[PDB]
């Protein structure tokens, strides 16, 4: 991807995360736990959904027969028709290949972007109370229990409360 | 001590192509190219006419196999390979143009030309057109000399389209299998048939001669047509060898015409048809039949083009 | 104590569509599809010929309404619905091909064929072609027997294109309203007209008979044409019923031909024309008329496709 | 957007910013003030301008009449012509829809990118003298007056001067 | 004390265009539009037939210049500007359709029609078709009355295609330079030629008259053709003026036909051909010839469209 | 670019870097040196390579002659053919222009992205032992010799070893 998170600094995904697209996995004195992020997951899903709504349709444009499979049309007009149809086949096959390749590049980068954004949101929440590991993890210096973890996830975390401790524990 | 951000992944991802890369695996994907055909003409909710043994152009002239289709009404018209436009052998000039007109016609309504005759026979028949005995095209009259070898009088007949819509007018030129046979039917001499309207002008001289036997006949009929505009008049000046229209045809409205080898099915609905059936799909592309008609996904050469609907799959 | 980064926004944004989303509001946007028509033919700076009552093909033969258009010169040629190519009723074979040739011709220059005649009349006229009394096509001659019922002598006339460019040659076949009328004009017998060049060969036998009266006449004239290449010779062998060309036509250069129902306007310039007028625009697409011609934006089905020219609008 | 700034961590835009596209809003002992950034605004405007120059034109490609509205061409050739024109209408309507949707995605992401870049430029200017708020704001620990603010905007700010103070004031 | 990240750059970058910008310089780029033509027909590995002075349609009838091409076999067929289909002047009806059929034919195989004759001459010849003395089309027979002015007997000849593939059948109508000349060859009267199969019906009456001399002749031959389906029979009923086929033609398989002014070259291979030669390229687009045929890059109007293959070039 | 590195906060490229696309230039007591990064270079090259493999081909779609350069086809059918071919020329010229412009935008952003990613990888390696300059440079507080530099390049650098020193040397 363009944002270097998915298949980037995050080494791999989690099969156990069955609840969403992006999520949190923590480590504290109480043990290890995992949870899905609703907002990030929803933003990616809604955008992919929007692509499908645009792409998955056909036109209300009617075409009729201009040649004949039972008794052949005159050769000259028939060859013009076939040349024209073949040309259209060439244009549409090109359009379809390019459409799908382009959408797929964007779709993959879109998911990578949403991951990076979540990562940065947490980073900004934590201030001087944590430091980046580099593998997609934030080492927190002060003690952080399941409420403290839940507050990080719910974006209700108050950095100033634990600031003195983590600042000293640097 | 710490918290880690991540994303989901699966064991079995799906391969897709990108701008930079072929076969990148993603968490999920979905097909954009339709490959599933329904092997039936899905005609639910549509007034459908399956012509069977009647050829589309025969609905205008009326060989015996088209007797039930002289005045049909339709949204969808189905032509079949076994369809024949003729009983007594012959063909139409500008035949495919006329088929295209009839396919989108909505069907046809028939009205008398008002032609009456004196000094000639009016009931020519043949073993090639069977209706419990010899007969002829239901919508036409085989005009003949009163008796063997008698001169056919120089005749004029005119018809004025008094309707709001253009009238489809058809006539025929009869080419006997020999010159003697032509003289026997219409008297000797080189006969002439003239036809003109206010935007159409043409003439016809027959041409007797031995053709190979078709439906038991070495003769042929040339069928010709024209669209006669509202208030326009058509005049037929003829000296023999002329197959007269008994009725004019009018187009009913709008329809779509298809060619097919499969059965009609009123249990499924679809708007994209081809000879092998119906393409029912919301996908933008199809790889089934490049000659599909109606409202169709675009035909493309690729069998498959997968659209990613998830992130890149990165398993451990 | 602090500093904050931000971006602008507005009260009333404009909706646009994206790959992922319909109706996202942005700070500003601009239309890509043209909907504004100018209801005039914008002909500023162009040599324009508005044919009015003269039909394009009549510029070659010269019925009275085309008298002022026999040798016109043009960048832009305008055909009108009221235009007629004929005075004495008839039509051209391969008519639309000839119109397409004349539309891009730049106009026409006329030159004598050098034909002279003996043993026949040369001045056939009719009440259908009015020039203060009965007259005929200005560029043609109605060739007739010297007197009623006299035999028309078997004739040969040839013309050699000595010019650098191909010559447009036209002739006519006259179909009288009856056989008696044909014999009266050109003597009895089945007349023949032969025409050949070094790359063209064809023959014509007339066909008298009663047509419906058009411009007071039950007769018709078949007009025919061919392009005679530089140094090539055309030969006319004919026995009557023949409308002789008096002059050949040469194409002047390049032009564009249009059909329209609106007035010419030398106050506006435009290069995209249709029957309703002129599309003046720099936009890449238009939703006005799919049959527009000249140098045009591409026709599309959508009325509107807005292109974002600002960031996403995020008001408080 | 892909960069999560516009309609992202910056909660909303400013109607009062009538002078440019991106800008600064400060808070110090002297009060509150606002100013437009020229470089960021210009970079976005020039790129949008470039798109319009490419898109807003039609071809010098001439087409002539091939059918006739006054006296109809022959039916068979007429139907071939109509089928061909309708096919072209279908290709161009698809091209136009896709062109505009794609340009609009890119245009929106382009503006988001330019905002993010400005944000990061300021962050790097400030070093250890400030900390990220998370709402698109930099809390500065040392006293920063209207010259100090103007220096940040003009990119003439010297972090080393105020380093000792803010470092202690952490 | 420190470490710095950076990227490479060059002195001389290459300009490319983007969505937002024209002429952005990048580290490297590569062309997508082909401009290099090879001025030869690159025919390596292909069975090639260069018709030279033989016209494609002459391979069917057999004027002297086509004597070596009566039964050719080919993957690639080359037509030349100097090619002529005729010796005795004339032309084919539906000529371009027949050329298109022959171009993709794979070549032709010939078989006798099995026609034998009594009561007439069979060996008409002319100085226009030279084979060490006067001769005629190798595949045809000029059928004549036994002696000057004698009546040509009303004749019938039929041929049944007993093969698995359709048969190409050709015949000719002879138009003498005068009526006297026609009577001398085939006796007096208005001759008739009738031709019919089970899906084809048409008639022909000649038309003598003075044409300009081509290859020393004022006469012409109308050549006509039809595809006779497996098991179908064609019947020729004729009264004179008829050029009889001696042999039927069958298509061998598949080929591609081109028109060119350049020499064949068996040292290069290519699949995209035009009159000026061969476009050998893997690039997706070409600006060389919009009428190129075979398997070709797409023709575009732009001379050049550079694709970036490196980052933006930012030199000091 | 969208990531503001190339032709962005990195002021210019290096002509001397002939060994790769992205690289390191260091400054220590031992002097100055320069080296190419293999992974970043390879990732960009493979992606550009993939674009060329997709684009540089023509179809296996055969077209035959439908008109004639030696003896002209009938005028009406000829004009229909020319109109159709000209329409196709218009579609393909548009497709080609748009394809190349779009690929080039993406190609340029792709290279900018790969640079930004490398920059961020190093940043995360260094933790509290360095600080961003803003010109694409990391000022390291502790002494870092050619092994220490080589460890940064090879991603074998242990921040904890030099942490105490640089933390104090802040
Ligand atoms: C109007 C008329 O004359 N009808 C005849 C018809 C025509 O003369 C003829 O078709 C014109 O070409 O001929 C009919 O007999 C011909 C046909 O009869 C079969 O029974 C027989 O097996 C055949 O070999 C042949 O003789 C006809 O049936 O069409 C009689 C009809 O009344
Ligand atoms: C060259 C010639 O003979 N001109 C005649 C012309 C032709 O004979 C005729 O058009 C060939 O079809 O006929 C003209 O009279 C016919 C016409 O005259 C009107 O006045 C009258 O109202 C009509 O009913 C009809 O009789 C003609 O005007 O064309 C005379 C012309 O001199
Ligand atoms: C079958 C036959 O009659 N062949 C004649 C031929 C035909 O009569 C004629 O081509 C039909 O249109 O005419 C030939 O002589 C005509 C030709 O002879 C030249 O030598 C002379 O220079 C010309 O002016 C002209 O007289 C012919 O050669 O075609 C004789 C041939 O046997
Ligand atoms: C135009 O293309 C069609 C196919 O799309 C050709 O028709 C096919 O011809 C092959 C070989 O003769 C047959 O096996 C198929 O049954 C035909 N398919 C269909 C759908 O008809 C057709 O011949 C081409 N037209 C011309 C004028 O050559
Ligand atoms: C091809 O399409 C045109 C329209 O684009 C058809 O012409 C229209 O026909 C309708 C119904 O008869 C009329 O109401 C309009 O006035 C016509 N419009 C124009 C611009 O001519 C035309 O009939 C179609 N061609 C064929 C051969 O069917
Ligand atoms: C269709 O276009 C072709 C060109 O693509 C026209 O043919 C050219 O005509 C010009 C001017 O007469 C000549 O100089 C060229 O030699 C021709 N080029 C080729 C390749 O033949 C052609 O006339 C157009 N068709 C019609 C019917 O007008
Ligand atoms: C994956 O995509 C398919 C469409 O091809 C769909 O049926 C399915 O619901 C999707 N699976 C999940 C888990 O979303
Ligand atoms: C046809 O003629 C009738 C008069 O009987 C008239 O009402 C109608 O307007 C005419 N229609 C046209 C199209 O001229
Ligand atoms: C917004 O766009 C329109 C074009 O549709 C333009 O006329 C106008 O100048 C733009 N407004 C501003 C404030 O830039
Ligand atoms: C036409 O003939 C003249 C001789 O009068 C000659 O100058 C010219 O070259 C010829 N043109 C062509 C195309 O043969
Ligand atoms: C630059 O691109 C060209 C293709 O146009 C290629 O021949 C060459 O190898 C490339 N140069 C480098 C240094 O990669
Ligand atoms: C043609 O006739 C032969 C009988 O001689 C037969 O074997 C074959 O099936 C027939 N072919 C067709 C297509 O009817």
């Amino acid at each position: 991807g363009l944002f270097g998170a998915i298949a980037g600094f995050i080494e791999n995904g989690w099969e156990g995360l069955i609840d969403g697209w992006y999520g949190f996995r923590h480590q504290n004195a109480q043990g290890e736990g995992t949870a899905a992020d609703y907002k990030s997951t929803q933003s990616a899903i809604d955008q992919i959904t929007g692509k499908l709504n645009r792409l998955i349709e056909k036109t209300n444009q009617q075409f009729e027969l201009i040649d004949n499979e039972f008794t052949e049309v005159e050769k000259q007009i028939g060859n013009v028709i076939n040349w024209t149809r073949d040309s259209m086949t060439e244009v549409w096959s090109y359009n379809a290949e390019l459409l799908v390749a382009m959408e797929n590049q964007h779709t993959i980068d879109l998911a990578d972007s949403e991951m990076n954004k979540l990562y940065e949101r947490v980073k900004r929440q934590l201030r001087e109370n944590a430091e980046e590991d580099g593998t997609g993890c934030f080492e927190i210096f002060h003690k952080c229990d399941d409420d403290c973890m839940a507050s990080i996830r719910n974006n209700t975390y108050d950095h100033s409360r634990y600031r003195e401790e983590a600042m000293q524990n640097r | 001590d710490k918290i880690c951000l991540g994303h989901h992944a699966v064991s079995n991802g799906t391969k897709v192509n990108t701008l930079t890369e072929r076969g990148v695996e993603v968490v999920n994907a979905t097909e954009t190219v339709e490959r599933t055909n329904v092997p039936r003409i899905c005609s639910k909710g549509k007034r459908t006419v399956d012509l069977g043994q009647c050829g589309l152009l025969g609905t205008i002239t009326g060989p015996p196999q088209c007797d039930q289709f002289l005045e049909f009404s339709a949204d969808l018209i189905i032509e079949r390979r076994e369809g024949s436009d003729v009983c007594y052998p012959g063909k139409f000039v500008n035949e495919e143009a006329l088929r295209q007109i009839l396919r989108e016609s909505g069907g046809i309504d028939k009205e008398t030309m008002g032609f009456t005759y004196s000094g000639i026979r009016t009931n020519g028949a043949t073993s090639a057109c069977r209706r419990s005995g010899s007969s002829f095209y239901a919508e036409m009259k085989w005009l003949l000399s009163n008796t063997d070898n008698a001169a056919f009088p120089q005749m004029t007949k005119s018809y004025k389209n008094t309707r709001k819509d253009p009238a489809l007018i058809i006539w025929g030129i009869h080419h006997s299998g020999s010159t003697t046979e032509q003289t026997k039917l219409y008297g000797s001499g080189n006969k002439l048939i003239t036809v003109g309207s206010s935007n159409y002008q043409q003439s016809f001289v027959p041409s007797p001669g031995a053709r190979p036997q078709v439906n038991g006949q070495s003769g042929r009929i040339d069928f010709h047509w024209l669209m006669l505009n509202p208030n326009d008049t058509v005049t037929f000046s003829f000296n023999g060898a002329f197959i007269a229209p008994d009725r004019a045809s009018f187009l009913r409205g709008k329809s779509m015409g298809i060619q097919s080898s499969v059965q009609v099915d009123a249990n499924c609905e679809g708007d994209c048809y081809h000879s092998g059936g119906t393409i029912i799909s919301n996908l933008p592309f199809q790889n089934i039949n490049s000659r599909a008609v109606g409202k169709c996904p675009r035909y493309v050469k690729q069998e498959s083009l997968m659209l990613a609907t998830g992130m890149k799959n990165v398993p451990e």
